[PDB]
C-alpha cells in the first residue's frame, strides 16, 4: 500500500515565532541590484556601541551645569535601562523590546565650558545593598573613576557589570534585586570659574554589552 | 437723567458709507469737533472703491461734515505691475480714536502684498496724524507671515490711547487668531517713520508673543480698553478674548509697563463674552473698575425659557487686587445688550463717574436703545436712569443706533460732559447734550401741628368771629455747577387738605381758599427764599371728620423755557429729588 | 540564516521559496564599532 | 579614557582601565535577520489590503525595530483568516485585478492561510522615510494652522503607496499577519522608549512563587 | 594637537577650483560609505556622463547661535538647494541626477565661549521629534565646541531608494545643526556667533538632457 503516518495531537497549530517557512505562490523574480549600498547594519547593537546618544536631565537637557555651593552631587540615578535619564537613549529604546541584559554601558562625558573654565568631575559606582553616597568623600571608597578638564574634551567611564547572577531585568517592578543594580552618582570635585557650564553626556553598550530574550510590552 | 432729547445734533453721511460704525470727540488747542468712522466710504483716492474715510464735524454753527485726508494716493507697488496693497474695501475709519492733537484711525480690512511671494494678507493700518503731521502706523505688516504670524492680524480691529501718549493697539488674527495686543509710544510711530520701509521696528515696542496652539483662535484685541491696575500711575491694557477657553470668552489685562499678565473669564458657551470692554472708576475710589460686554448671554425668566439678553460683568477694583464683580442683564430679547461700553465720565456731576450701555438691535422696529447708568459709593446703579432711543426705521442693515459710542466730553463748555451715539445702519451720528443738574433744597413747616379746634385767635376780615388758625410756611433753595442762570423762578402750589369729592377742613386766611399759588424766583448759590402764609380750621360743627390728620403738600415747577441757554438747552431738576413734599396737621379730643 | 531553532529545509527550490538576488558590477556599522579606540589613551602610571 | 570629544570617531572603554576584564558574549537576539523575522499583527481593512509594511503599528516590536532604519530589504510572508478565496496581486496591479482568479488565489482552508510572498517593488531597497521636497526645515513655523492645519499634512511628501509589495482581496479578511524574510536594513534612525513620570519606569513583572 | 591653548590642526580640502583651509580641525567624518557604490546602473542604459565642473564648493548662511537659543534648536537645509552655479544649470538640464555632499560648517567665535553645536547629516529627513534630537548622533555628525573647535567637516555618499534622483522633486540628505549646550558669552566672549556652511557635491553624474526654450 502506501507509507502509514500517525498525524501526531498537539502539532502543527501555527506559532508566531516558529522556525519555519510559507509555501511559495508566485516564482522566479530576480531583484534589482542591491549590493554595496551605504549603511548597513546587521546587528542592534552594532550601532549601539558605534553611536552615542545623549542622556536627560532636569529640565529635559543633554547636559548638567557646574553648581557652586556646598551641593556636589550632579547626577545620581538608577543604574537601570528604565530609567528616567536613559529614557531617551537609543540602548534604553533597544533594551524595551528584551527581558533581561549583560555587560557594561559606557558613559561620555564632554565638556562645553571656555577655555579658561576648569573642572574636576568624579564618577562613582554605588552597588545595591546600601543608600547611595551624597558626598565624593564617601563615594570614594566604590568604584569610582575621577578627570578633570583639558585639551581632550571627553571622558569616558565603563559601569562595570557587577551582579549576583549572569544577567539582570531590563524592566523595573517592585523594590527587589534584580530591578536595582545600583546606583551610578556624578560628583564635582572642583571648579574654577566654572559658573553655569555644562557638561554634556552620552551613554553606549560596552564590547561585552548583551541583550536577550525579545519581548514585545507596549510603545514604542 | 440729564441728557438733552427735544433737539439732539444730527449728523449724516452717504448711504451704504456706514456714517457712524465709530465715532469720537476732537479737542485740539479752541475748537471743538466730532470725529465720525465711515469705513464704507468712497474716496478719490486713484482707482480704490470704498477706501473708507473719517470725518471731522464741525460741531460749531452749521453742521457741516469734511472728510479728513490721512492719506489720499493709491495702492503703491512693490515692482513693475505688482502692487503692493489693497486699499479697496480696506475698511478705513472702522475704528477712530482721538488725544488731543492727535487723532488715529484705522482700516482693520487693508490688505498687503508680501515682500517675498505675491500674496494677499489682511495685516490691517492705522494712520496717526499730529497737527500737521500724519504718518503710518502698520506694525502687523511685518516679516511674519502667513497666518501663523501677523499676515491675518488686522491690526487697528481696536485701539486705545494711553495717558503716558502710547498707543494700544489690538489684532485678533495673529498666530492663527490667537489674536495679539500690540502698544507703541507715539513719539517712536512718528519718529521711527519711513515712507520707504514697509516694515518698520520700533525700539520700544510692547507686545504679546505667539503661544501654543491651543490658544488658536480666541480673538485677543478683538476690543481695548486702558485703565492702571497694579497702582504705579501707567494705564494697563485690558482686552477682551471672545472665542478663548473654548468660546467661553475671556478678558486679559496685561501691565502697560512690560506686557505682564489678571484674566476674566465668561460663564456661557458663545455668549461672546469679551465683545466689548470698558475701564473707568465708577465708584470714586479712584480705581480703575472693569466693564465686559457679553451681548449674546442667555437668561432664564419665571416661565423658566432661556432667552438672549445680553450681559455686563461690573468688577469693582478693589485695592486687595480682588474684583467685586456685578452681572447686569439686558432687557429686551435678541437686542444684544452690551454691545458697546461707553464711560461717561460724571455726566450728572454728582460725584461718581457714569456709563452707558447699549442694546443697538432693540427697541421698537429694531431702531437701537442706549441705557444710562449711574455710579454711586457701593457701585454702579442697575437701575438706568435714562432710556435713549433710536429715530430711524430700517433699509437693509438695521439702523443699529448705539453699536459705537463715546462721551466723558464736554464740548460745549456747559460743566456738562456729551455723547455720541452712531447708527451706522442708517449712516447717522448723534450728539446728545447734558442739562445742567439743579439740587433744590425745599423746605415746609406747619406750627403748630397739633391744632386746638377751640384756640380761635386769628380773627377773620368780615366776621366778628375768630377763627382758629395756625401757619404754613415753604423754602426753597437751589445751586448747581457748571453754567447755568444765576437767577431760577419757580412755580409753587400749596393744598391744604390733600388727603380729601370729600370736604377739606383748613383753609388759607386771606383768601378763604384750600389752594394757594406763588411764583417764586430764587437765585442760584444765593440764600434760601421763603414766604410764609395764614391757613385756619374750619367750625367745628362743618365735618364729622376730625380723626384723620390734614395734610399739607407743597409741589414745584421750574421755568425751564425761561432757564434755557444761548442754544436753548434748558437746566433739568435732580433725580431721586422728591419734585413735592408733605407735612401734616392733627386735631386733639 | 534569520529565525531558526530548527532546521526542516526546503521541498522546493531556491527559485521559487525567494526572489533571487543580482550583483551589480555587517558592512558599515559592524567596522565602525571594530574600529572604535579601546586602549587608555593617557600615560598610564601604576 | 580621555579623547577629543567631537571627533565622531567610536571611543569604547573597557572595565580594563580600572583592573576588571572583558568577558564574552553572545548577539543572536539582536541580529536584524533574527528579530524582524516574527509575525505582527496589522489591524486589516474589510475586503482590500495592500500589503504595505508601514501597515504595522509602530508600537509592536518589529514595528518599531523596522522604522529604526530608513532603507530596508525583506521578502514577505503573510498569514490571513479570511472568508472566501483570497487573491493576491504582485505590485504595480491595477485593482480590477483583485477579481481575478488567474492572480495567484488560495481557496479556503480553516483556519488560515500563510503564503510566502517575494519582494515585487521597482526599487532596489524600500524606505520608511520618505522626504522628496519637505523641510527647510528651521523648526517649521505656525503658518498653516486650524482648517488648513488637518490638510496641511502632506505640503511635504511621504507616501509608501509607491512602494508596495502588492494587495490581497478576500470577501472578508479577518486576521492578517506580516512576518519578514531576509531583513536587510540601512543607515539606522532614532528609537525611543517610554518616558517614565516617576524617576524610573516601573512596571508589573510576571510573579512566581518565590 | 598643541601644548597651549593655541591650537594647529591644519587641514585643507580641494574640490575643483576651490580651497578651504581650517587651523583648528577635528578630522573629517565619513557616513555610511568611504567610497562610491556602483554608477553604471540597469536603469540608465549607459546614457550617464560625469560633469566635473559641478564638483565645487558653494557657501550658504545658516543661523545666528544667540544666548538666548536653549537646548533643541534646529536648522534645517535640504540638499541639494537653491543653486546659482553650474551645478544649479544641471538641474534644469538633465532629468536624473546623483552625487555625494562634502558638508563643512563654521561657527567662528573665540575660544571663551561655551556651549556645543551638534552638526550632523540626516537621509530622508520627513519629520524631527524634541524627543529624537536626542538619539542624533545616529547619523553623521561632529559637534562644534568652541573651545576646542570652529569646523565640522562630514563627507557622505549618495542614498536613495534609486540608483539615480529627480532632484526636482525629492531632497535625499539633510543638514541639521542643533544647539546641545546654549551658547555663553562669559567676559571675552564672542556676543554673538553666525554659522555658516560651505557644502560642495561629489561624483556629480548626470542622465537625460531635456529640452529648451533657449
Ligand atoms: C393757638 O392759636 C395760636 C394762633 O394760631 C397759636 O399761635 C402760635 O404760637 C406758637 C408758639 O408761640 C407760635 O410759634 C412760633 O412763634 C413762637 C413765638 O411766638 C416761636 O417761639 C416759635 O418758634 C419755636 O416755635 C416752633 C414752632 O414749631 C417750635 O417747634 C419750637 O420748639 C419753638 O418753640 C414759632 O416761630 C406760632 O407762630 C403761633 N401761631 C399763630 C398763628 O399765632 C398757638 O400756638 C395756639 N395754641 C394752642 C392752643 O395750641
Ligand atoms: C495668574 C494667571 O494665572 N495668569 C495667566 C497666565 O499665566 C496665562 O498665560 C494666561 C492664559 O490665558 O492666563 C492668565
Ligand atoms: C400766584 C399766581 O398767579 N400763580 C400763577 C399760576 O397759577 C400759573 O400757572 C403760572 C403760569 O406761569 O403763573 C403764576
Ligand atoms: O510641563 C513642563 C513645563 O511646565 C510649565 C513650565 O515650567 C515649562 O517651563 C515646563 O517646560
Ligand atoms: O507625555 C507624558 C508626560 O506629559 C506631561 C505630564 O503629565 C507628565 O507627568 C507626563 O509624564
Ligand atoms: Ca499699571
Ligand atoms: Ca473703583
Ligand atoms: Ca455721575
Ligand atoms: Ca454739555
Amino acid at each position: 500500500g502506501i507509507f502509514p503516518v500517525a498525524c501526531s495531537d498537539g502539532y502543527g497549530g501555527l506559532v508566531t515565532t516558529d522556525p519555519k517557512t510559507a509555501d511559495p505562490a508566485y516564482g522566479k523574480v530576480f531583484n534589482p541590484p542591491r549590493n554595496m549600498l551605504p549603511g548597513r547594519f546587521t546587528n542592534f547593537l552594532d550601532v549601539a556601541e558605534a553611536c552615542p546618544t545623549f542622556l536627560r536631565f532636569e529640565g529635559d537637557v543633554p547636559y548638567v551645569t557646574t553648581k557652586t555651593d556646598s551641593d556636589r552631587i550632579l547626577a545620581q540615578f538608577d543604574l537601570s535601562l528604565a530609567a528616567k535619564h536613559m529614557s531617551n537613549t537609543f540602548l534604553a529604546g533597544l533594551a524595551q523590546y528584551y527581558t533581561q541584559y549583560s555587560g557594561t554601558i559606557n558613559l561620555h562625558f564632554m565638556f562645553t565650558g571656555p577655555t579658561d573654565a576648569k573642572a574636576r568631575y568624579m564618577i562613582a559606582y554605588a552597588p545595591p545593598g546600601m543608600e547611595p553616597p551624597k558626598t565624593p568623600e564617601a563615594a570614594a571608597h566604590c568604584i569610582h573613576a575621577e578627570w578633570d578638564t583639558g585639551l581632550n574634551s571627553k571622558f569616558t567611564f565603563s559601569i562595570p557589570y557587577l551582579s549576583a547572577a549572569d544577567y539582570a531585568y531590563t524592566a523595573s517592578d517592585t523594590a527587589e534585586t534584580t530591578n536595582v543594580q545600583g546606583w551610578v552618582c556624578l560628583f564635582q570635585i572642583t571648579h574654577g570659574k566654572a559658573d553655569g557650564d555644562a557638561l554634556v553626556v552620552l551613554a553606549s553598550a560596552g564590547k561585552d554589552f548583551e541583550l536577550r530574550l525579545p519581548v514585545d510590552a507596549r510603545t514604542q | 437723567f440729564n441728557l438733552d432729547v427735544d433737539s439732539p445734533a444730527e449728523y449724516s453721511g452717504p448711504e451704504g458709507s456706514y456714517f457712524g460704525f465709530a465715532v469720537d470727540f476732537f479737542v485740539p488747542s479752541s475748537r471743538m469737533f466730532l470725529l465720525v468712522g465711515a469705513p464704507k466710504a468712497n474716496t478719490t483716492q486713484p482707482g480704490i472703491v470704498e477706501g473708507g474715510q473719517v470725518l471731522k464735524c464741525d460741531w460749531s454753527s452749521t453742521r457741516r461734515c469734511q472728510p479728513i485726508e490721512f492719506d489720499a494716493t493709491g495702492n503703491r507697488d512693490y515692482a513693475k505691475d505688482d502692487p503692493l496693497e489693497f486699499k479697496s474695501h480696506q475698511w478705513f475709519g472702522a475704528s477712530v480714536r482721538s488725544k488731543q492733537d492727535k487723532i488715529l484711525a484705522c482700516a482693520p480690512l487693508y490688505h498687503w502684498r508680501t515682500e517675498m511671494k505675491q500674496e494677499r494678507e489682511p495685516v490691517g493700518t492705522c494712520f496717526l496724524q499730529d497737527g500737521t503731521k500724519t504718518v503710518e502706523y502698520a506694525p502687523c505688516r511685518s516679516q511674519d507671515i502667513d497666518a501663523d504670524g501677523q499676515g491675518f492680524c488686522q491690526g487697528g480691529f481696536s485701539i486705545d490711547f494711553t495717558k503716558a501718549d502710547r498707543v494700544l493697539l489690538g489684532g485678533p488674527g495673529s498666530f492663527y487668531w490667537q489674536g495679539q495686543l500690540i502698544s507703541d509710544q507715539v513719539a517712536e510711530i512718528v519718529s521711527k517713520y519711513d515712507p520707504n520701509v514697509y516694515s518698520i521696528k520700533y525700539n520700544n515696542q510692547l507686545a504679546t508673543r505667539t503661544a501654543q496652539a491651543i490658544f488658536d483662535d480666541s480673538y485677543l484685541g478683538y476690543s481695548v480698553a486702558v485703565g492702571d491696575f497694579n497702582g504705579d500711575g501707567i494705564d494697563d491694557f485690558v482686552s477682551g478674548v471672545p472665542r478663548a477657553a473654548r468660546t467661553l470668552g475671556m478678558v486679559y489685562i496685561y501691565d502697560g509697563k512690560n506686557m505682564s499678565s489678571y484674566n476674566f473669564t465668561g460663564e456661557q458657551m458663545a455668549a461672546y463674552f469679551g465683545f466689548s470692554v470698558a475701564a473707568t472708576d465708577i465708584n470714586g475710589d479712584d480705581y480703575a473698575d472693569v466693564f465686559i460686554g457679553a451681548p449674546l448671554f442667555m437668561d432664564r425668566g419665571s416661565d423658566g425659557k432661556l432667552q438672549e439678553v445680553g450681559q455686563v460683568s461690573v468688577s469693582l477694583q478693589r485695592a486687595s487686587g480682588d474684583f467685586q464683580t456685578t452681572k447686569l442683564n439686558g432687557f429686551e430679547v435678541f437686542a444684544r445688550f452690551g454691545s458697546a461700553i461707553a464711560p461717561l465720565g460724571d455726566l450728572d456731576q454728582d460725584g461718581f463717574n457714569d456709563i452707558a450701555i447699549a442694546a443697538p438691535y432693540g427697541g421698537e422696529d429694531k431702531k437701537g436703545i442706549v441705557y444710562i447708568f449711574n455710579g454711586r459709593s457701593t457701585g454702579l446703579n442697575a437701575v438706568p436712569s435714562q432710556i435713549l432711543e433710536g429715530q430711524w426705521a430700517a433699509r437693509s442693515c438695521p439702523p443699529s443706533f448705539g453699536y459705537s459710542m463715546k462721551g466723558a466730553t464736554d464740548i460745549d463748555k456747559n460743566g456738562y460732559p456729551d455723547l455720541i451715539v452712531g447708527a451706522f445702519g442708517v449712516d447717522r451720528a448723534i450728539l446728545y447734550r447734558a442739562r445742567p443738574v439743579i439740587t433744590v433744597n425745599a423746605g415746609l413747616e406747619v406750627y403748630p401741628s397739633i391744632l386746638n379746634q377751640d384756640n380761635k385767635t386769628c380773627s377773620l376780615p368780615g366776621t366778628a368771629l375768630k377763627v382758629s388758625c395756625f401757619n404754613v410756611r415753604f423754602c426753597l433753595k437751589a445751586d448747581g455747577k457748571g453754567v447755568l442762570p444765576r437767577k431760577l423762578n419757580f412755580q409753587v402750589e400749596l393744598l391744604l387738605d390733600k388727603l380729601k369729592g370729600a370736604i377739606r377742613r383748613a383753609l388759607f386766611l386771606y383768601s378763604r381758599s384750600p389752594s394757594h399759588s406763588k411764583n417764586m424766583t430764587i437765585s442760584r448759590g444765593g440764600l434760601m427764599q421763603c414766604e410764609e402764609l395764614i391757613a385756619y380750621l374750619r367750625d367745628e360743627s362743618e365735618f364729622r371728620d376730625k380723626l384723620t390728620p390734614i395734610t399739607i403738600f407743597m409741589e414745584y415747577r421750574l421755568d425751564y423755557r425761561t432757564a434755557a441757554d444761548t442754544t436753548g438747552l434748558q437746566p433739568i431738576l435732580n433725580q431721586f429729588t422728591p419734585a413735592n413734599i408733605s407735612r401734616q396737621a392733627h386735631i386733639l379730643l | 540564516s534569520g529565525n531558526t531553532g530548527s532546521i526542516i529545509n526546503n521541498y522546493y527550490m531556491q527559485q521559487y521559496q525567494n526572489s533571487m538576488d543580482t550583483q551589480l558590477g555587517n558592512d558599515w556599522f559592524s567596522k565602525l564599532a571594530s574600529s572604535a579606540f579601546s586602549g587608555l589613551f593617557g600615560a598610564l602610571l601604576a | 579614557t580621555t579623547s577629543a570629544g567631537e571627533s565622531a570617531d567610536p571611543v569604547t572603554a573597557t572595565v580594563e582601565n580600572y583592573g576588571g576584564e572583558t568577558q564574552v558574549q553572545r548577539r543572536q537576539h539582536t541580529d536584524v535577520s533574527f528579530i524582524l523575522d516574527r509575525f505582527v499583527k496589522v489591524t486589516p481593512k474589510d475586503q482590500i489590503n495592500v500589503l504595505d509594511l508601514m501597515q504595522t503599528p509602530a508600537h509592536t516590536l518589529v514595528g518599531a525595530l523596522l522604522r529604526t532604519a530608513t532603507y530596508y530589504f525583506a521578502d514577505l510572508e503573510v498569514a490571513v483568516k479570511h472568508e472566501g478565496n483570497l487573491t493576491w496581486v504582485p505590485n504595480g496591479a491595477p485593482e480590477t485585478a483583485l477579481d481575478n482568479t488567474t492572480n495567484p488565489t488560495a481557496y479556503h482552508k480553516a483556519p488560515l492561510t500563510r503564503l510566502a510572498l517575494p519582494y515585487t517593488a521597482p526599487h532596489r531597497v524600500l524606505a520608511t522615510v520618505y522626504n522628496g521636497n519637505c523641510k527647510y526645515g528651521e523648526s517649521h513655523t505656525t503658518n498653516v494652522r486650524g482648517d488648513l492645519q488637518v490638510l496641511a499634512q502632506k505640503v511635504a511628501r511621504t507616501l509608501p503607496t509607491s512602494f508596495n509589495y502588492g494587495a490581497i482581496k478576500a470577501t472578508r479578511v479577518t486576521e492578517l499577519l506580516y512576518r519578514m524574510k531576509r531583513a536587510e536594513t540601512y543607515c539606522p534612525r532614532p528609537l525611543l522608549a517610554i518616558h517614565p513620570s516617576e524617576a524610573r519606569h516601573k512596571q508589573k513583572i510576571v510573579a512566581p512563587v518565590k | 594637537e598643541e601644548t597651549t591653548l593655541l591650537e594647529d590642526r591644519i587641514l585643507t580640502t580641494r574640490n575643483g577650483h576651490t580651497t578651504s583651509t581650517t587651523q583648528s580641525s577635528v578630522g573629517v567624518t565619513y557616513g555610511y560609505a568611504t567610497t562610491e557604490d556602483f554608477v553604471s546602473g540597469p536603469n540608465t542604459s549607459g546614457l550617464e556622463t560625469r560633469v566635473v565642473q559641478a564638483e565645487r564648493f558653494f557657501k550658504t548662511h545658516l543661523f545666528d547661535w544667540v544666548t538666548s537659543d536653549s537646548f533643541g534648536r534646529c536648522h534645517l537645509l535640504e540638499l541639494p538647494t537653491d543653486h546659482k552655479g553650474v551645478y544649479g544649470s544641471l538641474t534644469d538640464s538633465y532629468a536624473y541626477m546623483r552625487n555625494g555632499w562634502d558638508v563643512e560648517v563654521t561657527a567662528v567665535g573665540n575660544q571663551f565661549n561655551g556651549g556645543c553645536l551638534l552638526v550632523a547629516m540626516v537621509p530622508e529627513l520627513c519629520s524631527i521629534n524634541k524627543r529624537e534630537l536626542y538619539q542624533l548622533t545616529l547619523f553623521p555628525h561632529q559637534f562644534i565646541n568652541p573651545r576646542t573647535n570652529m569646523t565640522a567637516h562630514i563627507t557622505v555618499p549618495f542614498v536613495g531608494v534609486n540608483r539615480y534622483d529627480q532632484y526636482k522633486v525629492h531632497k535625499p540628505w539633510t543638514l541639521v545643526v542643533m544647539v546641545v549646550a546654549p551658547l555663553t558669552v562669559n567676559t571675552e566672549g564672542a556676543p554673538q556667533i553666525k554659522v555658516y556652511a560651505n557644502i560642495a557635491p561629489t561624483n556629480v553624474h548626470v542622465a537625460g538632457e531635456f529640452p529648451s526654450k533657449e
